[PDB]
C-alpha cells in the first residue's frame, strides 16, 4: 500500500491480491530446468551438499554442488 | 543492474514517460512498482515465472497497478523483456532524468553536509556558506578541516 510498509502492507494485501504465490519446498521442490539428466534443481534450496537424493522412481541423485539457486545433480 | 538496458529505460521514461510527463506522473506509478518488488514475498515469489506475462500479471495485479499503460503495455515492454529484473537502475537513472534536468546543489567539504543547490559554482554555495549561518561544519569541522591544512602539513612532515 501507502508509503511506509502499507507499502508492504497491501504489498501484503496487494501481495494478498496475488499473496498466494511466495513459497519454497526444502527439499522437496523439483528438478528445476533439465537436459539429459543434468537439471537445475527447483525447490530442496538448502541442503547438505552432495546428498544423494532418492532420485525419479529410483535413484539417490547425486547432489552435485550448490549453486545456489537451482542446483545442478548427478 | 546493468542500468543500461535501464538506460534505454530511463531515455524513454524522460522521453516517453515525460513525454506523457510520466516522468513524474510514472515517477508515481514507478514508485508504487518499486514499491511491488519491493514486496519480498513478491521478490520471493520474483522469479519463479517463466511466463513474464504471469509477471506483468501478478505485478500490476499483486501491487495494484498503480503503473501507466505505458507502464501496463511497458510492462509488457519490460517485464517481457525480462529486464524489469532490475527496478532501480533507471529509478535512479530517472530520477537523474528529471532532476539531471533540474540539477543544481551543493557538496560539503571540511562540514557536515550540504547539497545546498546550486546552479552554478559558489552560487548557492559561497551563499550558503556566506549564509552560513551554519558556519559549524560539524562533521568534519575541525579535526577534518584543521587536519586538512595539517593533514598537508603532516605531509610536510613526511620529513619527518
Amino acid at each position: 500500500m501507502q508509503l511506509n510498509s502499507t507499502e508492504i502492507s497491501e504489498l501484503i494485501k496487494q501481495r494478498i491480491a496475488q499473496f498466494n504465490v511466495v513459497s519454497e519446498a526444502h527439499n522437496e521442490g523439483t528438478i528445476v530446468s533439465v537436459s539429459d539428466g543434468v537439471i537445475r534443481i527447483h525447490g530442496l534450496a538448502d541442503a547438505m551438499q552432495g546428498e544423494m537424493i532418492s532420485l525419479p522412481g529410483n535413484r539417490y541423485a547425486i547432489a552435485l554442488n550448490l549453486e545456489r539457486d537451482s542446483v545442478g545433480a548427478v | 543492474e546493468f542500468i543500461t538496458v535501464a538506460r534505454p529505460y530511463a531515455k524513454a521514461a524522460f522521453d516517453f514517460a515525460v513525454e506523457h510527463q510520466s516522468v513524474e506522473r510514472w515517477q508515481d506509478m514507478l514508485a508504487f512498482a518499486a514499491e511491488v518488488t519491493k514486496n519480498e514475498q513478491m521478490a520471493e515469489l520474483l522469479s519463479g515465472a517463466l511466463a513474464p506475462e504471469t509477471l506483468a500479471e501478478s505485478f500490476i495485479a499483486v501491487a495494484g497497478e498503480q503503473l501507466d499503460e505505458n507502464g501496463q503495455n511497458l510492462i509488457r515492454v519490460m517485464a517481457e523483456n525480462g529486464r524489469l529484473n532490475a527496478l532501480p537502475d533507471v529509478l535512479e537513472q530517472f530520477i537523474h532524468l528529471r532532476a539531471v534536468s533540474e540539477a543544481t546543489a551543493e557538496v560539503d567539504v571540511i562540514s557536515a553536509a550540504a547539497l545546498s543547490e546550486q546552479q552554478l559554482a559558489k552560487i548557492s554555495a559561497a551563499m550558503e556558506k556566506r549564509l552560513s549561518r551554519k558556519v559549524k561544519l560539524n562533521a568534519k569541522i575541525d579535526k577534518s578541516v584543521m587536519a586538512g591544512v595539517i593533514i598537508r602539513a603532516g605531509d610536510m612532515v613526511i620529513d619527518g
